[PDB]
């Protein structure tokens, strides 16, 4: 069964989305539907309820008159009408199903979507190396890296060797500086050899840079 | 006579819960 | 198995506790009702406290016109004297009640019902924006009170009544599976118009979907211009006479059409649920403990017996599919020729493992 | 008057196998209507207990829940990998159901070694007119640090950056970027990082000259 959640993305301060939420594998008027949202590092944010078996529907009170909670019981899907987004809004926005008979928890969540409010220009990454020397040696371990700096809105993939390289590898969560965008770090250890590019397949500008970490 | 009653049961719980200990 | 009911009298000095307010109505035993009373002799004065169950019908007088205004007649009533003590009785103590008094000391004395079996659950009539007082239906109450003799007018200052229910959950073995036919045959062919259904399970939980399997062979002139599959709740109620309704509660009118010498199949899906019966005023809903909102009436089960013609409100489903049938023939429109058929089912929620809440999450 | 759910403590750090208690306390009585989940970082949180005592179906019986008037716990008895996450109550008594803050629940280790690395800034990048040094600390235990960065002070522009628990070692890592702008990067060329953790108490500057 299955809560696959829809329609994230950036937009700007005031404007508006609609997020779908294609439930699976239950019966809609058994289930009542809800939507949690959680803050990046901040816990979670009950923001609306929808019931269709009994018609009702129900906000949270720091989102009333700006989000709209609705079904299409056919389609078997939940939507989420987002206005006026503040930036505050931005969270990582889950579907969550519960049991109409009787609520018991939140007993499935969807993986997620995530809702970016800023007003922003979408900038892709800008991507740098981590050059290894004595100074970032100890111990026959030597450590390389790739600094992904400056980027819009939301996510960051990056592999290292397109996918071969599994041990010893951090990527970090992102930072936001002053300046709004984001950045990112990500090392890794291959001790002494050669090593491979990292790939750096930024999504919402639809840029894959790859560069290939030269020692020193 | 059957017994008439009037107006509205009270929105306010006015059944309330209590420990028991468990044996 | 920590946490129990309570309920005060206004002045306090009243107190009766309990570990549940649904009893569960396994046809053949129904749970019993067992508490304490908490007699406050700081402010007792009255000589003596007895407990009394009833189950009841409540209604409003339809020629009235003072809203609110509802009535109660009584169906079955137990009286227990709780206080004091009367000897010529000694009963022993479940492990409810022995927990009880250990928590509340002498002052709390027991009280044990027993639900007879074939009385009704209790059951709600969905009220309409004319009504504003207690919830139609029948419903069952445990009232606490003190008075002098059972002759005595009680006070209500004096009294705590406590609203309870008598339900069922679904059973463990589903049914043989939902199948109907019907075959009807014309006056100048004997080639007939058959009409096969089923429900592909006997049991259903509420807001789940029924699927209808219809199979329909036309060997006759006519031809069948609509059909119509509709889920109905039946509601069989008797208190000095006995009244039955039959209510769609879920209904599809498809344009399907099934020419002469033709056939058809097609499989529909219903889901019966009350958002679109909020208008039908008098159709029956679980039962409630105050004002919440409860889903449309599970099905009654009975004691495979004589038709005991049981009191109260007997609620039964079944899906309906007919066919609407042209009038062409020697007879014009004068007579129908539609053909119809219904598939029974129960509809009823599970076994629990948690008892049901007395709202559910409420605003 | 939404209902508050304080969850204590805030973050606890304990090792395989023990018994562990993390608390709810409720602004008012919720009756039983206490829900537990499990979040494991980036993923969807997962349900555990409701009715504030009921072990959901699939969940190991090594969790348990209890109710004490407006106090909750949720205990493991025999703490295990597959139990390392952050932890939430919830209230659903009253609309709006409200959640706690979580509770952290790291891996207890043998205090282990920060590698510590420091790395220069790469020519592709001064080109393009800021600059960024990365001190990296590396698969080390407990995550508590300081990083200090003409050798004399700074402050307001460093962002540190930490990771979670490695799954198999139970080490942290963690990353310092100190920025700055092309201009003044090539003046006073003489920046370094001081690394400060329990794994030695004499701290090991790596260094940069320019």
């Amino acid at each position: 069964v299955q809560l696959v959640e829809s329609g994230g993305g950036l937009v700007q301060p005031g404007g508006s989305l609609r997020l779908s939420c294609a439930a699976s594998g239950f019966n809609v008027y058994s289930s009542s539907i809800h939507w949690v949202r959680q803050a990046p590092g901040k816990g979670l944010e009950w923001v609306a309820s929808i019931s269709s078996y009994y018609g009702y529907t129900y906000y949270a009170d720091s989102v009333k008159g700006r989000f709209t909670i609705s079904a299409d019981t056919s389609k078997n899907t939940a939507y989420l009408q987002m206005n006026s987004l503040r930036a505050e809004d931005t969270a990582v926005y889950y579907c969550a199903r519960s049991r109409q008979f009787w609520y018991s928890g939140l007993d499935y969540w969807g993986q997620g979507t995530l809702v970016t409010v800023s007003s922003a220009s979408t900038k892709g990454p800008s991507v740098f190396p981590l050059a290894p020397s004595s100074k970032s040696t100890s111990g026959g371990t030597a450590a390389l890296g790739c600094l992904v700096k400056d980027y819009f809105p939301e996510p960051v993939t990056v592999s290292w060797n397109s996918g071969a390289l599994t041990s010893g590898v951090h990527t970090f969560p992102a930072v936001l500086q002053s300046s709004g965008l984001y950045s990112l770090s990500s090392v890794v250890t291959v001790p002494s050899s050669q090593t491979y590019i990292c790939n750096v397949n930024h999504k919402p500008s639809n840029t894959k840079v790859d560069k290939k970490v030269e020692p020193k | 006579r059957t017994p008439p009653s009037l107006g509205p049961q009270d929105e306010s719980c006015t059944t309330a819960s209590s420990s028991l200990a468990k044996d | 198995g920590t946490r129990v009911f309570k309920k005060a009298s206004p002045n306090g000095k009243l107190t009766v506790y309990l570990g549940k307010r649904d009893f569960v109505d396994h046809i053949d035993l129904v749970e019993p009702v067992d508490g304490v009373v908490l007699v406050d002799p700081e402010y007792l004065k009255e000589r003596r406290v007895y407990v009394t169950l009833t189950c009841a019908f409540r209604y409003g007088r339809e020629d009235l016109d003072v809203l609110g205004l509802t009535f109660r007649k009584d169906l079955f009533v137990a009286n227990v004297q709780s206080f004091p003590p009367a000897p010529e009785d000694k009963k022993p103590l479940t492990r409810l009640q022995e927990r009880l008094i250990k928590k509340l000391g002498e002052h709390a004395y027991p009280f044990t019902f027993e639900i007879p079996p074939n009385l009704p659950c209790s059951v709600t009539l969905q009220p309409g924006p004319e009504d504003t007082g207690k919830a139609c239906g029948v419903d069952y109450e445990v009232k606490a009170f003190c008075a002098e003799n059972l002759e005595e007018k009680i006070h209500k200052r004096n009294s705590v009544r406590l609203v309870i229910r008598k339900v069922q959950y679904a059973p463990e073995r589903p049914g043989p599976q939902p199948t109907a036919e019907t075959t009807r045959q014309f006056l100048m062919s004997d080639k007939p118009l058959h009409l096969e259904a089923s429900l592909d399970k006997e049991i259903y939980y509420h807001g789940e979907p029924i699927s209808v399997n219809v199979h329909v062979t036309n060997n006759t002139n006519k031809t069948v211009k609509k059909i119509k599959i509709s889920v109905r709740q039946y509601a069989d109620i008797c208190l000095f006479n006995t009244a039955q309704y039959k209510c769609p509660v879920a209904m599809e009118e498809a344009d399907d059409t099934v020419a002469p010498s033709s056939t058809f199949c097609k499989v529909y899906t219903l889901t019966p649920f009350l958002a679109n019966n909020r208008e039908k005023r008098g159709l029956a809903l679980d039962g409630k403990l105050k004002h919440e909102d409860t889903n449309l009436a599970s099905s009654t089960l009975l004691r495979e017996g004589a038709n005991r013609e049981i009191l109260g409100i007997i609620v039964s489903y079944k899906v309906k599919v007919k066919l609407v049938v042209s009038r062409g023939g020697l007879l014009g429109d004068l007579a129908s020729s539609d053909v119809a058929v219904e598939l029974p089912f129960t509809l009823m929620h599970p076994k629990p493992k948690e008892e049901p809440p007395h709202r559910e999450v409420p605003e | 008057s939404d209902i508050q759910m304080t969850q204590s403590p805030s973050s606890l750090s304990a090792s395989v196998g023990d018994r562990v208690t993390i608390t709810c306390r409720a602004s008012q009585s919720v009756s039983s209507a206490v829900a537990w989940y499990q979040q494991k970082p980036g993923k969807a949180p997962k349900l555990l207990i409701y009715s504030a005592s009921s072990l959901y179906s699939g969940v190991p019986s090594r969790f348990s829940g209890s109710r004490s008037g407006t106090d909750f716990t949720l205990t493991i008895s025999s703490l295990q990998p597959e139990d390392f996450a952050t932890y939430y109550c919830q209230q659903y008594k009253y609309v709006p159901v409200t959640f706690g803050q979580g509770t952290k629940v790291e891996i207890k280790r043998t205090v282990a070694a920060p590698s510590v690395f420091i790395f220069p800034p790469s020519d592709s990048q001064l080109k393009s007119g800021t600059a960024s040094v990365v001190c990296l600390l590396n698969n080390f235990y407990p995550r508590e640090a300081k990083v200090q960065w003409d050798n004399a002070l700074q402050s307001g522009n460093s962002q540190e950056s930490v990771t979670e628990q490695d799954s198999k070692d139970s080490t942290y890592s963690l990353s310092s970027t100190l920025t700055l702008s092309k201009a003044d990067y090539e003046k006073h060329k003489v920046y370094a990082c001081e690394v400060t953790h329990q794994g030695l108490s004499s701290p090991v500057t790596k260094s940069f000259n320019r």
